């Protein structure tokens, strides 16, 4: 038989890649790293500009229904 | 011979007239015979079937 934990794809649309998720983690960096020049002043909140992509790719395409 | 026929004749008349009967326990057979095919548911996707 099938199961009934699932059987509605909403969760899936809501916490995915082609959702809101990726939206609301691109915009908390600049929100923290582009005003954090005022005490600190330094270039080391630069390697984050590229593990965006990635995170959201390594942990959505495990499963994939 | 027709004057001594009368406690005769009148036991050929009683058999043929219907009589009444009493009962006392009887029997209720149940019995089911069928199959059930299934357608189981389915789941888813897946485819185959
Ligand atoms: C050089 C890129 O930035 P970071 O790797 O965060 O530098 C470490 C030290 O804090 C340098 O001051």
């Amino acid at each position: 038989q099938d199961l009934m934990a699932s059987g509605n794809t909403t969760v899936k649309a809501t916490f995915g890649k082609d959702s809101s998720v990726v939206k609301w983690v691109v915009l908390a960096e600049v929100l923290v790293g582009a005003v954090m020049y005022m005490m600190t002043k330094n270039v080391k909140f630069l390697a984050g500009f590229a593990i965006i992509s990635v995170f959201i790719a390594v942990g959505m395409a495990v499963v994939g229904l | 011979v027709v004057d001594w026929l009368l406690p005769v004749g009148n036991m050929l008349e009683g058999l043929t007239a219907p009589v009444g009967c009493s009962y006392m326990s009887g029997t209720v057979t149940d019995v089911i015979t069928g199959e059930s095919i299934i357608s189981v548911d389915a789941p888813y996707g897946w485819t185959v079937e």
